[PDB]
């Protein structure tokens, strides 16, 4: 795997660079590097190939370099329907393919569309059935990418948990949903489980209680 | 017009082997080379093959280089691959691609430009059999328009199809699709809201229904 920032974050007009570490056995060794750009449903598309030459249909915003073995995209007159993720990948000298991690970006120069939350608490015939799960059901939300965080009173609770990827609803928005497995006993010794949607560096928590 | 598309979405249990196939149209698929890559579902992307469809001659990286078969019927224009011994951490999308133009004079194999991609196919792996699915009623608020729904929970396999009232309410009606759960089974949940003062007059019942174990659920929604 190549070495990519996890995650970048930015605005319009301004620029962006997003960089790429791998080794003299691959990005060193040719100008083979290829920046494939990918937005959550879609499959990944190529931007730049052989380090800087531009794929048709693409703006100069996107300019390839390299550095030894460290890979550069530099973007300029940043827009908005970027907001994804940017993938590097080069040749090796074992003549395979590399890719890297994947620098998860989130731009920052359109509204939102936040999400609509909706916690249900365990039903009745549930608990009476000896189990319990608490469910999360997030819609009308763009982009879609989504953290989902659960707590029981104040504190994080990982086990459990059920998370779907968010998928395209109908409305050109995405929905998502997250499932939380309890015992009854569980449910029943807190003050309150909580949902809490993160989206474009808001939140939104919706809280139940027995 | 240059076009590539997978198989459908598959299920497998662990220790037993998938097939996908990758159908080529606007081009002809043994002038170039097909690469495979992979995607587990919120993670990166995996390269995981290419293949000279004129040869048959495919390298692959050490970690599946004993797990994969890769094959092309170009009589069909289709690619495939094959891959073994599945565990749940071969749960994906997988991705071909097509890359560069195939010449004995200039070697396009390891190049990394894919210019086109198939849409994907996900496949999951599941020790799970067949099971009827538990359909629980999602209570309105109390506080609450209105909330209220259906969970439809531990099922095997998908799909659950879902309607309300047997089909005499369809607005504001969600059916968010199935998780798949670690333990291998499916969940949904389908939520509609309502106007609040129609409580306690309008009946609601999710019309759950699961044709793979052959059950039909009913289910009346009561605050």
């Amino acid at each position: 795997v190549l070495t990519q920032p996890a995650s970048v974050s930015g605005s319009p007009g301004q620029s962006i660079t997003i960089s790429c570490t791998g080794s003299s056995s691959d990005v060193g060794s040719y100008n083979l590097v290829s920046w494939y750009q990918q937005h959550p449903g879609k499959a990944p598309k190529l931007m730049i190939y052989e380090v800087n030459k531009w794929a048709s249909g693409v703006s100069d915003r996107f300019a390839g370099s390299k550095s030894g073995n460290t890979a550069s995209l530099t973007i300029s007159r940043l827009q908005a329907e970027d907001e994804a993720n940017y993938f590097c990948s080069s040749s090796t000298n074992s003549a395979t393919v590399i890719f890297g991690g994947g620098t998860k970006l989130t731009v920052l120069g359109q509204p939102k569309g936040a999400p609509s939350v909706t916690l249900f608490p365990p039903s009745s015939e549930e608990l009476q059935a000896n189990k319990a799960t608490l469910v999360c059901l997030i819609s009308d939300f763009y982009p879609g990418a989504v953290t989902v965080a659960w707590k029981a009173d104040s504190s994080p609770v990982k086990a459990g948990v059920e998370t779907t990827t968010p998928s395209k609803q109908s409305n050109n928005k995405y929905a998502a949903s997250s499932y939380l497995s309890l015992t009854p006993e569980q449910w029943k010794s807190h003050r309150s489980y909580s949902c809490q949607v993160t989206h474009e560096g808001s939140t939104v928590e919706k809280t139940v209680a027995p | 017009q240059v076009q590539l598309v997978q198989s459908g979405a598959e299920l497998k249990k662990p220790g037993a082997s998938v097939k996908v196939s990758c159908k080529a149209s606007g081009y002809t698929l043994s002038d170039y080379y097909v690469h495979w890559l992979r995607q587990a579902p919120g993670q990166g992307l995996e390269w995981v093959a290419w293949i000279n469809p004129t040869s048959g001659r495919t390298i692959s990286p050490r970690k599946f280089q004993g797990r994969v078969t890769m094959t092309t019927d170009t009589s069909m224009n289709v690619a495939y691959m094959e891959l073994r011994g599945l565990r749940s951490d071969d749960t994906a999308v997988y991705f071909c691609a097509r890359g560069g133009w195939i010449s004995l004079y200039v070697d396009y194999s390891y190049y990394p430009n894919f210019d086109s991609w198939g849409q994907g196919t996900l496949v999951s792996v599941s020790g799970a059999s067949t099971k009827g699915p538990s359909v629980f009623p999602l209570a309105p608020s109390s506080k609450s328009t209105a909330a209220l729904g259906c969970l439809v929970k531990d099922y095997f396999p998908e799909p659950v199809t879902v309607s309300w009232n047997s089909g005499a309410l369809t607005s504001g009606v969600h059916t968010f699709p199935a998780v798949l759960q670690s333990s291998g089974l499916y969940s949904l949940s389908s939520v509609v809201t309502v106007p609040s003062s129609s409580l306690g007059t309008q009946t609601y019942i999710c019309n759950v229904n699961h044709k793979p174990s052959n059950t039909k659920v009913d289910k009346r929604v009561e605050p």
